[PDB]
């Protein structure tokens, strides 16, 4: 019962599609204050 | 200025207005530093 309880917390929380790539622009500004170049849909 | 003339036939040259503008200079620099994805990655996903 355990095991698809942690797997239904996995498997049901994400919206956004490479979610923790977002989760690394947020937990990069946190440590060093707004970064930018976060948001760029372009690739330089 | 400090004005000053004089003289007997000496020729005195008139009152002198100076103003002068002078720029700023900019010099914006840059140190690049590196985090590897390998150093991100053990916050961002959680061993046991």
């Amino acid at each position: 019962s355990f095991g698809p309880m942690k797997r239904e917390v996995m498997e049901f929380d994400p919206e956004d599609p490479y979610k923790v790539s977002k989760m690394r622009k947020l937990e990069r500004s946190i440590a060093k204050g707004y970064v930018y170049g976060a948001d760029h849909q372009a690739i330089t | 200025v400090p004005r000053v003339a004089t003289g007997a036939g000496i020729p005195t040259s008139r009152q002198t207005t100076v103003m002068v503008s002078k720029y700023s200079e900019k010099s914006p620099i840059t140190i690049p530093f590196e985090i590897s994805a390998a150093c991100l990655t053990h916050l961002k996903e959680t061993f046991e």
